[PDB]
């Protein structure tokens, strides 16, 4: 149900050699509350920008959750080369999302021989894991 | 390298 304390959720790309603002994922609700991934070109070179973000619509300033979380770019040549990093921090309203500004390299990413990317599409992939939130329901 | 906000 939505109350799991860990989940593991996809989001595609599409026309990624071409993003130019940040895109946000449908909410994979975890401990009820609703997680997305956030994508958006960075420069460190050009970087791609990977974050993970919670609860950020609610108009709630007493909320709070600590999670730890894998983010990772999928490889579909080989899930073996796919890239990985590790977070672990406190959500709330005013750090609503965590992640890297400099996930990867764009040229690395966008390679049509490195296998991240095909038909212009990469999916990103994060597998987390959250503490029960705190001014929530109460 | 180093984690942060997307701010």
């Amino acid at each position: 149900t939505s109350w799991r304390s860990e989940a593991t959720f996809q989001f595609t790309v599409e026309r990624f050699s071409r993003l130019s603002e940040s895109v946000l994922s449908p909410p994979c609700f975890v401990r009820n509350l609703p997680w997305k991934i956030m994508v958006m070109p960075r420069f460190y070179q050009k970087s791609v920008g990977f974050f993970l973000q919670c609860n950020a619509e609610s108009d709630s300033t007493s909320w709070s959750c600590h999670a730890q979380a894998v983010l990772k770019i999928i490889n579909y040549r080989d899930d073996e080369k796919s890239f990985s990093r590790r977070i672990s921090h406190l959500f709330f309203h005013k750090e609503n999302d965590w992640g890297f500004s400099n996930f990867m390299a764009w040229s690395e990413v966008t390679d049509p021989e490195k296998g991240f990317i095909d038909d212009d599409k990469v999916t990103f992939e994060v597998f987390v894991q959250a503490d029960a939130p705190h001014g929530v329901a109460w | 390298v180093s984690p942060s906000t997307s701010y």
